[PDB]
């Protein structure tokens, strides 16, 4: 979604997933888990700022819609949501080409 | 392995130990050879005149462990009657051949294998020729005692036990390994005419 | 468990037939004939196979005793217990109506020189000709049809095993 | 010219890799010829149907196979429901492409995706995954078709070797 | 014409490149030395698309492999041997194919041996042809798919015997008779079986037979108990 | 042998410089992959010119089946061959010394360690297929002894008795046994 | 676990294999020999097992001249549920929150191409033996047993009574 | 030792809950009910997890017991012991004043065929639906509130466990509980 | 014209030292052998195989002299055949050293019994080198 608006190309049978990121194996004290919580705090704040500029939503709306749970997105409803805009240029079905002939 | 079968196996060998029956356990190495010589040096407390039944079943093993069983069988006062059931290796058939002359019994379905004993050598250059000489010394002593037990010549033993040589007790009774076979007399069947 | 029935001559051939497993069967077989040579000894069969020289050690040890032998097959007997199923005398070879009878030729092994391959080749050629003479004795079958039956793997139902001569009766009747 | 000649030989692979090479052959402006050899797995049968209709050939030795989407799933109870529904979306996706390209209804194909089943060359033309049987006679036409499209680029190659010499 | 490209590539792009597969590719010699896998079958097909283009000149094909997999290693699939068989079957009227057996030929390597042109198939003096039974011993998965795996193993043995009978001109039931056991084949009697057309002989024959070893030993007496000493020559 | 050399004006590798000089080097063991490069190299030099081929061997052992692939290519080609020994040829590598060049073209260093023994194999499984592979190993054993009897002039009954066990030769006994032709001197 | 042997309770726990099936029928030889009138209650908890191992304990329970009782503990996946349905009618009990799963048994095919087709016929014979005996225990038709045994189907203990897997439940 | 507490009708549930450890507790629970159906049975739960198949057999064994049961939570109770904590008789549920209570759904792995995935997907959802409706009976809580608290993977102090309805009494007079 | 190589080896089989020994006498021209650091048993055969008068050694270099080593396992008969192999290889490398050091052969077998190390001083006295570089 961070590309140029009006030209987000996509295949018609792809899968899109937006989930909050995780951290690797860290073995620390109580204050070591707090600083690792601040790294994921800046991760959701930076990822929602990109989605607010792309989809045209608020800052808290992209955190509740995308960065809450591990969900998936298809191709058709992502155009209504605002992830993609069109398909790849020059795309044509082989059965639709047989209908022209 | 299953630990439940160990106490059942220990029970049946101890009940046969009261009936003067010993067992050769697997390959002949150092742990069983001290256990087996403890069994032949204990059966003389009941009686030293009656024979000793020896169950022989070994698929292989070392060389010096089987020699510690060979010398005590021919030294004790009662006769040791060996019995080979199943498969006997080169050290197993030497234990079977080391029994009393005329009291070496078996069954005609076993397999008797005799060959020169297995070994290896590792070290420096002079270490190789030292450890090769004791294998050839063990080659001469194993083939020398088999020539006295079976009654064959010296050249006959070295040319038959050069490789793997499997025999049956129907033909081992002609060579001199097994003295007699143990089998019940079967009823005559009505064959076709 | 197994020790509660061992005093009434109950032999269980459980698990794979190995060098230590079959030796526990042979060592307990000599105990039962030495205490009483007039009553029968029952041997249960439930094993998926095993070694060639170890599995042969149960057959000739059961022929060493002078008493009667009963053999029962539980589940599957694959070329080691199935050869030991018909090893008993005629009339007392019973089998379960759902037990599988598998007929198969044994395997072999060789690692060394090429002259050591042909030693083990004629060693298993002698074992193949040995069991075909034994299996044709208690089944009343010729040597022509009993050699091809051991060629391919064949799981046999006890309905056709009664007319084949391997078993004698079926426990339950159906 | 601009024709693309791809050869199809795959006995396994992931299901998602077969859909990517399907639409990679769809958006090409010129035609595409797909020749199936050996087998056609779930990743390879989608590449076989991705070609231009009328140029798809399956040999007698080749065997088309339709396979369900295999996946690896691990997570909590909330995460195990969302990705298993994606398997229902992929099963809806591969049955959609098999319906629009083989002249078959979606109900009869979905009764075939519950169990794996291999197809022969005669069942490939009957279902509609291909068009003609790649026998020995029509294979000679594939040899002469790839000779004119390669000599169109080799005629420029023959002029560059003579100019360098 | 491409013969000037043959003299120019060997000066620049084939000679000082020290790879022997490139210099063998320019001399119209295609050699299968590796065991057949997913990388070999696509390489053999890509070399066949180039050789049919430049000339109708004859191509030499050498077969030296153990097939797809040995009996003492991991097994794969057998469908890639048909894919290189049907690819080279249509070449025979466009380009002559010379096939010679060097080394050994286990299983599927004998199928490409009979895939050559009639009158051009050959073998060496000490070659070995094996009619193995392929493949895929692994069947430990779900029992709902083994019934269609019985259909796979039955129809693959049908089309392999059909392609072998189309070249050897024999009956299809004789091919399944040799598939029960791994029967080895002498190339001197393989000409009568139909696998090869001739056997190329060396210029100086120095392979003496062993039939003169039988010296004609006399029969022993009936009153002599013979020993059980093992036969060792 | 990792730094390269020159042929006449450009940089070429050391093993490929002797390929243009019609000298073949074999330093590793005979396996299936290196035998595919050797029998493809014999057909490449046979197509260019017809001269004597030189083989320098350092084989410490190998398999039986890829060694027979390299042996049959020596008699198939229309050119001449000459095997020269330096270092050691053990197992099936010593058989390739007696492959060709019987008319005075088998050279060896004065300190080469020679080794001759019967080939081996291993294949397990069914007992019925064990008889077939035993016939293959028997037919490979006597055929390998028939080629050593014709090349060295030894009787066939002596090769079966001697090469069944372990046998090692020095270059002093290799002359009287007919295994090599000449011994290389200091120049 | 030795206190259950005097109370005529045997334990069927874990996957059934060859050494467990030899031990399970050994406890059944002793419990009928001390008394041929009192029943034997078995607690079945198995996630599956071998084909011939579950069939080795099925036939020996039919030879017991008094009836037996089978109680499901937790879960029975495609091998333990066959031991439940082979019990006496009116003695098949189960927990109210247990689980019954009916599926075809597992099993491989290793060997030659001629070997894997002759051993898959035994698996097809095992499918006709398992579904042929299960149809007589539940009273249903032959088609509905062969229809649901291909895929895994979990059954609640409330719906197991109307289908015919168990006879009653112990609520108390 | 453990046999001294067995004759006083006190059993222990320690370690990870397995299938071999499940029926050992069920077999000794029915022996105490056959000996004395009037005397209470005290249990001690210390488990860091377990399978949902074998853990339900412990719950059905306590429901099969005619006599009353007493529970005690010491150490850990993670996703299986907290379900067996409240499953006893109301008014006779005690624990340590600092023990931890974890209310979370069980775990599980899925692999295989495409029809095989959707069977075990709704099976662990039916296990999630059955574990929610059973634990909502003895807690006197609504179903919509108890189905979202089990989704949060946060432990519970025994101070707030009392008004939640999972536990009745705390050993120590309810002043030794530390936040 | 004249070959110049650096000798540096701390391990390896002595069978490869015989291959590099006879290859040095195959050259018609002279050879310059300069040892640096460690000289093992396979490296000392190439050091003694050079031309007499052009074998250099440094002040800190050492030469390792020991008997061949091998690994033997298997049947009883081929151990005895391979026991004569390691014996005559040790007798072969004694005759290789004897052509340069001009010493009787029975004294070299006593030094070949165990591991024998030499510093830069007694290497010139034992004839493995010529002078100090």
């Amino acid at each position: 979604s961070a590309g140029q608006k009006g030209h987000r190309y996509s295949f018609p049978h792809a899968k899109i997933s937006t989930a909050p990121p995780v951290m690797n194996r860290v073995f620390g004290q109580a204050v070591d888990a707090q600083l690792q919580a601040n790294e994921l705090d800046y991760a959701t704040k930076y990822y929602a700022a990109i989605l607010a500029r792309s989809t045209g939503k608020d800052l808290e709306t992209c955190q509740k819609q995308y960065l809450s749970r591990k969900r998936y997105f298809s191709v058709k409803e992502a155009y209504e949501e605002g992830l993609v805009d069109k398909l790849v240029p020059g795309f044509m079905l082989n059965r639709f080409r047989k209908m022209q002939k | 392995p299953n630990p439940l079968v160990i106490e059942r196996f220990q029970g049946v060998v101890s009940q046969l130990f009261q009936q003067r029956i010993v067992r050769l356990g697997g390959a002949v190495d150092d742990d069983m050879a001290n256990l087996l010589v403890a069994q032949l040096l204990y059966l003389d407390s009941v009686d030293n005149k009656r024979d000793i039944t020896m169950y022989v079943n070994s698929p292989g093993g070392s060389v010096t462990a089987g020699m510690a069983v060979f010398d005590t069988m021919r030294h004790i006062r009662p006769d040791v009657s060996t019995c080979c059931i199943g498969l006997a290796a080169s050290m197993g058939a030497f234990i079977l051949a080391s029994g009393q002359a005329g009291k070496r019994y078996s069954l005609p379905n076993s397999r008797i294998m005799i060959h020169q004993p297995l070994g290896g050598a590792q070290g420096q250059a002079t270490d190789i020729e030292i450890q090769a000489n004791e294998i050839l010394h063990h080659k001469l002593t194993l083939n020398g005692y088999l020539a006295q037990f079976t009654g064959q010549s010296m050249e006959t033993i070295t040319k038959d036990t050069d490789r793997d040589f499997f025999m049956s007790p129907q033909e081992a009774i002609e060579y001199g390994l097994v003295d007699a076979i143990i089998s019940k007399p079967q009823m005559l069947q009505s064959r076709e005419v | 468990p197994f020790g509660l029935l061992l005093r009434q001559r109950i032999v269980f051939l459980g698990g794979e037939v190995e060098d230590f497993g079959a030796d526990a069967i042979i060592s307990q077989l000599l105990l039962l004939d030495s205490q009483d040579p007039t009553k029968d000894i029952k041997i249960f069969i439930n094993s998926p196979g095993g070694s060639v020289t170890a599995g042969m050690g149960i057959y000739d040890a059961m022929m060493l005793c002078r008493a009667d032998v009963n053999t029962y097959c539980f589940g599957l007997a694959a070329s080691m217990g199935a050869f030991l199923l018909g090893a008993g005398k005629r009339g007392k070879r019973n089998s379960m109506p759902n037990s599988r009878i598998m007929i198969h030729q044994p395997l072999g092994g060789a690692s060394g020189q090429a002259v050591d391959i042909e030693i083990q080749a004629k060693e298993i050629m002698y074992h193949k000709a040995n069991l075909n003479r034994i299996m044709a004795d208690y089944c009343q079958q010729p040597l022509s049809k009993i050699e091809e039956d051991t060629d391919r793997d064949r799981y046999m139902s006890p309905l056709e095993a009664k007319e084949y001569g391997l078993i004698d009766h079926i426990i339950g009747g159906e | 010219s601009k024709k693309v000649f791809m050869i199809i030989n795959s006995f396994g692979g992931s299901v998602g890799n077969g859909i990517t090479v399907h639409d990679a052959l769809q958006f090409i402006k010129a035609g595409s010829l797909t020749l199936a050899l050996g087998v056609a797995a779930s990743a390879a049968s989608l590449a076989l149907a991705g070609g231009t209709i009328g140029e798809r050939y399956v040999t007698e030795g080749c065997h088309t196979m339709i396979h369900q989407p295999e996946g690896g799933l691990n997570g909590q109870a909330s995460d195990i429901w969302i990705d298993s529904q994606e398997i229902m979306k992929i099963r809806l996706d591969v049955a959609e492409i098999y319906s629009l390209s083989t002249y078959r209804p979606r109900h009869k194909i979905l009764r075939d995706l519950d169990r794996d089943f291999y197809l022969t060359a005669m069942e490939t033309i009957y279902y509609g995954l291909a068009d003609e049987i790649a026998t020995n006679e029509v294979m000679h036409s594939i040899v002469e078709m790839t000779n004119q499209v390669w000599s169109y680029h080799d005629s420029k190659q023959e002029r560059l070797l003579e100019s360098r010499a | 014409r491409k013969l000037s490209h043959l003299r120019k590539k060997l000066w620049k792009e084939a000679g000082p490149p020290p790879d022997l597969a490139t210099r063998l590719f320019s001399e119209r010699i295609m050699y299968l030395g590796m065991p057949i896998d997913s990388s070999v079958a696509e390489l053999l097909t890509a070399q066949l698309f180039v050789l049919v283009q430049e000339a109708p000149d004859p191509i030499f094909f050498y077969i030296n492999s153990t097939g797809i997999a040995k009996s003492t290693t991991k097994f794969g699939n057998e469908h890639e041997a048909i894919a290189v068989y049907s690819m080279m079957k249509g070449v025979q009227k466009y380009c002559p194919i010379y096939t010679l057996c060097v080394g050994n030929a286990f299983g599927e390597a004998a199928l490409l041996l009979s895939a050559g042109s009639p009158g051009k198939r050959a073998a060496l003096r000490s070659s070995t042809i094996m009619l193995r039974q392929p493949l895929q011993r692994l069947g430990g998965m779900q029992a709902s798919d083994i019934d269609i795996y019985r259909k796979i193993t039955r129809e693959k043995t049908a089309t392999m015997a059909k392609y072998l009978a189309a070249c050897t001109k024999k009956t299809e039931e004789q091919i399944m008779t040799d598939f029960t056991r791994p029967r080895y084949f002498n190339p001197y009697e393989a000409v009568s079986y139909g696998l090869i057309d001739t056997v190329l002989e060396p210029k100086e024959e120095r392979a003496v037979f062993k039939d003169w070893e039988k010296m004609g030993s006399e029969i022993a007496d009936l009153g002599l108990w013979d020993d059980e000493e093992q036969p060792l020559p | 042998c990792r730094p390269p050399g020159q042929r006449q004006s450009e940089w070429v590798d050391l093993w490929e410089a002797y390929t243009y000089q019609k000298v073949v080097f074999i330093k590793e063991a005979i396996t299936e992959d290196v035998a595919n490069n050797m029998i493809a190299l014999t057909l490449y030099l046979d197509s260019l010119d017809q001269k004597r081929i030189y083989y320098w061997l350092n084989v410490p052992g190998g398999d039986v089946v890829p060694t027979l692939a390299l042996y049959d290519t020596m008699q198939y080609v229309r050119s001449k061959t000459a095997t020269v020994c330096y270092g050691l040829c053990l197992g099936m590598g010593g058989f390739l010394l007696t492959a060709g060049g019987e008319k005075g073209y088998r050279f060896a260093m004065p300190h080469s360690i020679l080794m001759m023994h019967h080939p081996s194999g291993a294949s397990r499984g069914q007992a019925s297929e064990m008889h077939i592979e035993s016939r293959e190993l028997v037919r490979m054993r006597d055929y390998l002894s028939l080629l050593t009897s014709n090349a060295t002039g030894q009787p066939y009954d002596r090769v079966i008795r001697e090469l069944s066990r372990n046998k090692w030769m020095d270059p002093k006994q290799a002359i009287e046994y007919g295994m090599i032709d000449k011994v290389l001197t200091t120049p």
